[PDB]
RNA sequence: GGGGGGAUGUCCGGGUCGCCCUGGGCACCUCUCCCGGCAGCCUUCGCGGGCAGCCGUAGUCCCGGUUCAUACGUCGCCGC
């Protein structure tokens, strides 16, 4: 994150770390603060921890326990010393396990947020004002708006841009656009492989999907045709990060597993090319 | 004629293990459809055991509620059915008595 | 047939028939299970069919 | 006891078509004035295809159907709409609240007034027009003065009038100049704006004082299929102005109204959009649509008037036709019919946060009854009374004998046109009483042959029957309210027994004590006519008790010098809190000639009177309501009847099924919740967070949780004065369980109904919309 | 149902006929009933009703 | 599924003849651990390990007896 310390704004680095296993916390590090190895602490929270982002600024960050969601809000404005950097944090239970999230900032005061937590159950649900139901004891009842499109879990969900549309995708091997304005969807249905990462451009304009098959291409949007493309050795991998559908005891759960050696030849007569 | 006779009596042999699991079932009380009589039934089916588990979607398992084994239950139940309540039963220790009608 | 049986859903296929339509499916594994060119697919779908 | 399940008792379903509310709404009042609003009666109708007009009550929670009024062959209802007058003030301060009536629309060019008293049509009104299909009141702005708006076929927006209980044809607005133009919904956005949806795609805001046609909003083809025009199939209107409307292509479309266009569409369901329901405040949009699907829409955040689609779900199991809400003393409900008869309720402040609730759709009553002496159980349904016999025991059965154990014996068909409203038979089965809404007539059976016993000094029909044990007296309840009864001399000859009624010698009813507002705010003297006639086993004391809780009884004092008069102890005999939704005497007798008087009322409240004494059994007052049993006090089900054993009587609602031992005495849900009307608070699978935690104190350790909202004494002298209960939920329809013979054993009839795909009409289907 | 009408060939001779709807309901019109059934299965078709039958 | 028991009903030699039992036949309930699956909490980067575990069968207050399907770009005619 970007945020003002005094008067000039530098990076902070905001860790999510464990100290048990179901269980983590989130620490702070300025440059400084890095080099002395020491770290401001913000939250220790204890249902096995996910991920953690930040909204732009510093203002709002949020943490992605399994079955819950963690909003943090700074507590003072205008930061006026380092040390008093501190986030009253609210914690509630999304009802699916949590596979991806995206958040979006209603705006350079930070008005609200508005997040879509893609949950592993294959729904898309969106919570439309957290800061604005969460500042004031008591809480006025939310509830989240469901979009369920995908079978498996929906491996990315991102909000694009001026945020009329929900651009999602998973592993049934189609970008799906949530129109959101209407109750209307809108979709590319045929990659190659599932839709393991997405992202938007600065601009509205590019989108960029990381394909499971070891790719990722730059689509310009409404062209709808890779602009580009890169493609790497698409063999069997153990990957480190297991599976985003292998959480919800699937028929078949998938397992990091070699079974067999690649066939794969070098080409006489071109041997810098290699059929696999 | 051997290959014949193989293939007959290996279908009548699982269709009498079925048979063997099922008469099990209903003397015990899960109240499937079971045949009686001497004669085969066309179909050589029964009705196996409801799965405690589910499939949901798109391709998840969830261990099955007993509502919904109650519901099959009353679908795979029949027309005519006498059902004898005991008052073993009404004092909760053991089962009913059921013959239904040979669908 | 051949890609109905590729995707795991030939039983999907055939569970849900009628009268009619089965005594047309029957007529139809009759009448192509002497050709050994799909004697395979045939004799599958006659299976399902039977159980 | 031994129990044989029956599931060839084919009772017609019908269709659900409509569904109103006495009230949209009540005002919001705390707890220091639920005494200004204890004494409302809010009640739900519900029409269902075959004529069927049926009165529920809600009771917090409780969903009892209280009263059945059903139409003749050939006979459907399309539209239901109450009116209820403004809250008029007493002289001396008393509230008067409203009179409310009942209209309905049967696909004809009329507008029949029902009386709710009567239980039977009190006008019709007809005017020169098409038929009618959709219709609506004009609201309140003038208050001696409102209207009743109706669109139908050809066009022409007719125009009638209901004042000082009259209705009459008063004019006509206006017509569209096309001629194929129809009229199928219509809704009211303010007091003199009618908005009016057409099926050539047109959504019509006219002007009801001068007539005219402020404006006319149009929506484009369908281009999903064919069939060019779309059809507004449903408009309704928004509390700050706008219009909600659903249409033809599964869309919903909202039109603001300060200029009539639209502002937003909104495709949710694949087939077409049936109907909507508006909250009251005007926050949550609930649509229903021919996919069985039910989908509820809120407010978007951040810009105003835009809405989204929250959630959706299959609720019923055929198309989604009709649905109406309520939110008022605390409970916030809408109910929706459908075509499977079974009307589904949800909760509405709550949505997401408490389970739905599905309603029996088998009716009420029993509607199975059982000679035990004959061995034969009968029903009754449209025009036709079925007998089965069953020939043989149960011990002997203890496979392939059952098909012919079990026998369809007789089908008595009804001339005329009206439909069985009751029926009862003689414990031998000689004696059949069968009453229309216009009729009443006896059958002598004979082991079949048939024989029409005639009636006379009748020709007004009758709501409910009931023959002696003797086989004397037959009893019966006319015109609601007006109790009735004759003898019959059974005279013996060389051919056999012949039996003559006389004539019908009517005995009155008590004059109980009720205030003048009372009597006439509201729905006036409607829970007089009374609900269940019972017997005792000797046919020496006569119970009727009716909707409101007063039970009145009659002894029979003899020298045929017979005569039933009135019980001394009738005035002692309290009114219950509820409908009285079981009564009837034990045939067990006791030690000092009296009598045990079995009722349990809609709270589950369960009592054993002594007439004779006029006050309660020892045994009730040795166990009071919080002493019965848990899975009894938890049940969410009106209990259908009763049947009888010497110290055990059985109970059955529509799926529970009890035994009591009223010998001895007695030692999941919750009670301190506050839920809305539509059963507990979901658990595992919600949309609503449920627990919300705050985290002070960063190390993570001091968390908060944060709430998510928008006679003892009596006893000791009872006691001073001085188990075996079973419960089970395995038979799921039941409809009707009747004892029959041939602590002593007996033999019962259960007889059930599912229902199923071949039970309900067929579903529909383009090359676009195929079902998974 | 009502009786139908003598025609000596010039004037028509016919009872008048209102025994029907006395006090219960009137009756609904079978044309209109379809004509609402139309619409709303315009060009649908049924699936298959029931199980295995002819 | 196995090993074993505690207790349910039964005939054949039976026994002073009764509580039942041994020899044979046995079907059920209860306990016991090993078998196959699921989950949680700690340690490890993981591989693995540790802990108290549940499920392997039946009918509910209401009720997940749910939620879920793959687009555009242009149509038509004739020939090889």
């Amino acid at each position: 994150d970007a945020i003002e310390v005094a008067g000039k704004v530098d990076d902070v680095l905001l860790t999510l770390n464990r100290l048990t296993k179901s269980s983590a916390q989130i620490i702070a590090y300025n440059s400084k603060m890095l080099a002395t190895k020491t770290g401001k602490l913000l939250h220790t929270y204890d249902e096995s921890p996910q991920s953690l982002r930040s909204v732009a600024g510093g203002r709002a960050i949020v943490a992605a326990a399994k079955e819950a969601l963690h909003i943090g809000i700074l507590k003072t404005k205008k930061l006026a010393s380092w040390e008093e950097l501190a986030y009253r944090f609210v914690s509630f239970d999304v009802p699916d396990i949590i596979s991806t999230f995206d958040i979006r900032p209603i705006i350079a005061e930070l008005q609200d947020i508005d997040v879509a937590v893609g949950g592993a159950r294959g729904a898309i649900y969106v919570y439309s004002n957290l800061l604005a139901h969460l500042h004031t004891l008591r809480v006025g009842t939310i509830q989240p708006r469901k979009y369920h499109w995908h079978r498996r879990a929906v491996h990315s969900v991102k909000w694009s841009g001026d945020g009329n549309y929900l651009i999602s995708g998973g592993y049934e091997t189609v970008l799906v656009l949530w129109q959101l304005d209407t109750g209307r969807v809108d979709f590319l249905p045929h990659l190659s492989a599932a839709i393991e990462n997405i992202v938007v451009s600065p601009k509205g304009s590019a989108y960029a999907l990381h394909l499971d098959d070891n790719s990722a291409m730059v689509l310009s949007t409404a062209e709808m045709k890779p602009s580009m493309y890169v493609s790497g050795i698409q063999s069997l991998v153990l990957g480190d990060r297991p599976s985003k559908d292998a959480l919800v005891r699937r028929v078949w759960r998938p397992i990091d597993e070699i079974a067999s050696p690649l066939v794969a030849t070098i080409s006489p007569q071109n041997p810098s090319h290699m059929f696999l | 004629e051997a290959v014949r006779l193989k293939g007959v009596i290996a279908e009548a042999a699982n269709y009498a293990k079925r048979a063997r699991r099922a008469l099990a079932d209903s003397a015990k009380g899960k109240a499937m459809t079971v045949h009686m009589s001497a004669e085969l039934p066309l179909g050589l089916k029964t009705d196996n055991k409801i799965s405690t588990e589910r499939v949901r979607s798109g391709g998840e398992i969830v261990a099955r509620s007993s509502r919904q084994i109650g519901h099959f239950i009353s679908k795979r139940r029949g027309i005519y059915s006498i059902h004898r309540i005991s008052e073993e039963m009404l004092l909760g220790a053991a089962g009913p008595t059921v013959v239904q009608e040979a669908r | 047939l051949t890609a109905l049986r590729h995707r795991s859903a030939l039983r999907e296929a055939l569970q849900g028939r009628d009268e009619l339509s089965v005594i047309n499916i029957l007529r139809w594994a009759g009448k192509y299970v002497a050709d050994p060119r799909y004697r395979s697919i045939c004799v599958d779908v006659a299976f399902h069919l039977i159980d | 006891m031994d129990i044989h399940r029956c599931r060839f008792v084919r009772y017609p379903a019908s269709a659900i078509n409509a569904v109103a509310f006495t009230h949209s709404a009540l005002p919001v009042v705390s707890s220091s004035k639920k005494y200004l609003q204890k004494n409302i009666q809010v009640r739900l109708a519900i029409g269902r295809a075959n004529g069927d007009i049926e009165i529920w009550n809600p009771l917090n929670g409780g969903w009892y159907q209280e009263v059945i009024i059903p139409g003749g062959k050939d006979r459907s209802v399309d539209g239901l709409v109450w009116v209820t007058d403004p809250d008029e003030e007493m002289a001396d301060g008393k509230i008067i609240h409203g009179k409310s009536r009942l209209f309905s629309i049967g696909y004809t060019t009329t507008i029949t007034e029902w009386d709710l008293e009567k239980a039977r049509a009190k006008k019709h009104a007809s005017g020169q027009h098409g038929e009618i299909w959709c219709f609506g009141v004009q609201p309140l702005p003038a208050a001696q003065n409102r209207k009743l708006v109706a669109g139908t076929v050809d066009g022409n927006l007719v125009l009638y009038s209901i004042e000082d209980g009259d209705l009459k044809f008063q004019k006509t607005l206006t017509r569209t100049p096309s001629k194929k133009t129809k009229f199928v919904s219509i809704a009211f956005q303010s007091h003199n704006i009618v908005i009016v949806g057409c099926s050539n795609s047109t959504i019509c805001a006219y002007d009801v004082r001068t007539g005219t046609m402020l404006r006319q909003m149009t929506l484009g083809t369908d281009l999903t299929g064919g069939s060019k025009n779309i059809i507004v199939w449903a408009v309704k209107c928004l509390p700050n102005g706008d219009i909600v409307s659903g249409d033809s292509t599964g869309q919903v479309c909202i039109w603001d109204g300060k200029t009539y266009t639209q502002a937003q569409r909104i495709q949710s369901h694949t087939q077409d959009v049936l109907c909507l329901s508006v909250s009251a405040d005007g926050s949550k949009i609930i649509s229903g649509g021919m996919d069985r699907r039910t989908a509820v829409y809120e407010p978007m955040a951040g810009q105003s008037g835009r809405w989204s689609k929250v959630f959706h779900r299959r609720y019923h199991q055929h198309d989604v036709k009709a649905m109406a809400s309520f939110e008022g003393k605390g409970m916030s409900v809408v109910v929706s019919g459908g075509s499977d008869a079974s009307p589904i309720v949800l909760p509405l402040r709550a949505l997401g946060k408490e389970f739905h609730r599905t309603l029996p759709h088998l009716p009420q009553h029993p509607t199975v009854l059982s000679a035990p002496k004959a061995r034969y159980i009968l029903s009754w349904w449209e025009n036709e009374i079925r007998i089965w016999h069953l020939l043989n025991s149960a011990q002997q059965f203890l496979p392939l004998n059952l098909r012919k154990n079990r026998k369809f014996l007789a089908q008595v068909l009804i001339k005329g046109a009206s439909h069985i409203t009751s029926a009862s038979i003689s414990e031998d089965g000689t004696l059949l009483a069968a009453s229309t809404p216009t009729d009443v007539k006896v059958f002598h059976l004979d082991p079949l042959y048939i024989k029409k016993v005639n009636m006379t000094g009748t020709g007004l029909g009758a709501t409910r029957v009931q023959i002696s044990p003797d086989k004397r007296w037959i009893c019966w309840a006319e015109e609601g309210s007006k109790v009735m009864i004759s003898r019959v001399h059974a005279t013996e000859s060389a051919d056999g027994i012949s039996y003559t009624v006389s004539v019908p010698h009517k005995l009155h009813r008590l004059r109980r004590q009720i205030p003048k507002h009372i009597l006439l705010g509201g729905l006036g003297s409607y829970d007089r006519n009374v609900s269940q006639i019972a017997f005792s086993a000797d046919s020496r004391m006569l119970s009727v008790a009716d909707l409101a809780g007063y039970i009145d009884t009659w002894v029979l004092r003899g020298p045929a010098g017979e005569r039933w008069a009135r019980n001394p102890k009738a005035a002692m005999i309290p009114k219950l809190s509820a409908a009285p939704v079981v009564l009837s005497f034990s045939p067990t007798p006791r030690d000092d000639g009296d009598y045990d008087l079995l009722v349990v009322t809609t709270l589950k409240q369960l009592l054993i009177f002594n007439p004779l004494r006029g006050m309660l059994s020892e045994w009730s007052r040795r166990n009071t309501y919080p002493k019965l049993p848990e899975p009894f006090r938890d049940t969410r089900d009106q209990v259908k009847g009763i049947v009888w054993q010497g110290q055990r009587a059985w109970f059955y609602g529509v799926a529970s099924l009890f035994m009591f031992d009223l010998s001895q005495d007695f030692s999941k849900r919750k009670r301190g919740a506050h839920e809305s009307g539509a059963g507990s608070k979901i658990e595992k699978h919600s949309l609503v967070p449920q627990r919300i935690r705050a985290a002070s104190a960063p190390d993570g350790t001091k968390w908060e949780d944060i709430e998510m909202v928008d006679g003892s004494e009596l006893q000791r002298l009872r006691e001073e004065n001085r188990a075996k209960w079973w419960h089970t939920y395995q038979f799921r329809p039941i409809m009707g369980i009747v004892p029959i013979e041939g602590i002593p054993p007996l033999e019962v009839a259960l007889i059930e109904r599912p229902l199923s795909e071949d039970d309900l009409p067929e579903r529909y289907f383009a090359e676009g919309e195929w079902e998974r | 149902k009502n009786p139908k009408d003598k025609r000596v060939g010039s004037t028509a001779y016919r009872v008048v006929s209102n025994g029907g709807d006395p006090r219960l309901a009137p009756k609904a019109k079978k044309q209109s009933l379809n004509l609402k059934q139309a619409l709303l299965r315009r060009d649908r078709v049924a699936k298959p009703r029931g199980g295995f039958f002819v």
